[PDB]
């Protein structure tokens, strides 16, 4: 019994109406009790999940009125009539027809104007080189939407191994995303090449945003 | 009704861990106790439950063999025992009570973090990130264990234009980077320093960013 949620992320504006869907691979309706065994849970960062809706459409005590669940059989929906700041969370559907299985979750994010990444590239520090290591670091800061790709090139050739990547969550202040990418090699390897390039691909630019340093 | 779980766990591969979950405010044996796994950046995975009345446990296929649910009913405590740990076991584990009206997980514990690594406690190396209208600086905090490290800029005085990237665990050690953006007219004129702390190793490091 597989639970499938879409979209995986959902850009919203405060105050507007939001809808997210859950589909089951098999019907969740108990004919014997005309009961659809499908619940909705909210999980904000760092917190434990919280039950919002059960039996597909019954609101848990205390849960505000702007949350409604609907649907039946294999197609279900969670609606937030007017979205508040306090509602940005991950929402999970969970079936309890046959065992208790969660869907993959839909994350609410704040929409805003598209922003191209600011790309910075940093040579290794003198103090790291004295240790024998050498990390080249690329920051892709304050972009929107969240999808982005980064490519490293050394002396004009694409490099894939040694690359470590990290992604922030949406920033609470300007609603943008950021990415860090670290290329780790030895001092000797680093001193063999001359040109280090970090190239970003993002929907705000028809060409890659490239930044580099020599030597 | 409250469910309180035990504290975070650090383990090497192969060992066992036992997590507890103490329940209060309700008749313990009237409701099932459930365990849910959540890997760091992933979703929720129901693991199974145990009937508190009769003590029989039920495991989903992925959790058969190595995992043990147990109870001490007189103390209203449920236990999760994970034997032969792997790195894929690194996750937060929640206990949660099952309410039969709805068949839902209505009250949850706060979660217990388990990290599996062959690393021993290791202090980080901290390195400045210097370039080459606005200028972006950074610090690289590399090769430490366990989490957390904390990073501030100018002893906390620098607030906006700062963000810190989530640590990633690669080859049993963590690495993270911080970023600060300041007006190009203010650096290197006004000094910028990253303050890094690693409590597990009592490490405190202040690193000035120089051009
Ligand atoms: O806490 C619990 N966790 C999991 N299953 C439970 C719990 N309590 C009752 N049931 C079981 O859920 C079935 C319907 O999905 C019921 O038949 C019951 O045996």
């Amino acid at each position: 019994i597989v639970m499938s949620q879409s979209p995986s992320a959902l850009p919203v504006s405060v105050g507007e109406k939001v809808t997210m869907s859950c589909k089951s691979s098999q019907s969740l309706l108990n004919s014997r009790t005309r009961k659809n065994y499908l619940a909705w849970y909210q999980q904000k960062p760092g917190q434990s999940p919280k039950l919002l809706i059960y039996w597909a459409s019954t609101r848990e005590s205390g849960v505000p009125d702007r949350f409604t669940g609907s649907g039946s059989g294999t197609d279900f929906t969670l609606t937030i009539s007017s979205v508040q700041a306090e509602d940005l969370a991950v929402y999970y559907c969970k079936q309890s027809y046959n065992l208790w299985t969660f869907g993959g979750g839909t994350k609410l994010e704040i929409k805003r104007a598209d922003a191209a990444p600011t790309v910075s590239i940093f040579p290794p520090s003198s103090e790291q080189l004295t240790s024998g290591g050498a990390s080249v670091v690329c920051f892709l800061n304050n972009f929107y939407p969240k999808d982005i790709n980064v490519k490293w090139k050394i002396d004009g050739s694409e490099r894939q191994n040694g690359v470590l990547n990290s992604w922030t969550d949406q920033d609470s202040k300007d609603s943008t995303y950021s990415m860090s990418s670290t290329l780790t090699l030895t001092k000797d390897e680093y001193e063999r090449h001359n040109s280090y390039t970090c190239e970003a691909t993002h929907k705000t630019s028809t060409s890659p945003i490239v930044k580099s340093f020599n030597r | 009704i409250q469910l309180v779980q035990s504290g975070p766990e650090l383990k090497k591969p192969g060992e066992t861990v036992k997590i507890s979950c103490k329940a209060s405010g309700y008749t313990f044996t009237n409701f099932g106790m459930n365990w849910v796994k959540q890997a760091p950046g992933k979703g929720l995975k129901w693991m199974g439950w145990i009937k508190t009345y009769t003590g029989e446990p039920i495991y989903v296929d992925d959790f058969k063999g190595r995992f043990a649910f147990s109870l001490e009913t007189s103390a209203s405590t449920a236990y999760l025992q994970i034997n032969t740990l792997k790195n894929e076991d690194t996750a937060t584990y929640f206990c949660a009570r099952g309410r039969p009206e709805g068949y839902v997980l209505d009250y949850w514990g706060q979660g217990t973090s388990v990290t599996v690594s062959s690393a021993k406690t290791t202090p980080p190396s901290v390195y400045p990130l210097a370039p080459g209208s606005m200028v972006t600086l950074g610090c690289l905090v590399k090769g430490y264990f366990p989490e957390p490290v904390t990073v501030t800029w100018n002893s906390g005085s620098l607030s906006s234009g700062v963000h810190t990237f989530p640590a990633v665990l690669q080859s049993d050690l963590y690495t993270l980077s911080s970023s600060v953006t300041v007006p190009s007219s203010t650096w290197p004129s006004e000094t910028v320093t990253c303050n890094v702390a690693h409590p597990a190793s009592s490490t405190k490091v202040d690193k000035k960013i120089v051009p």
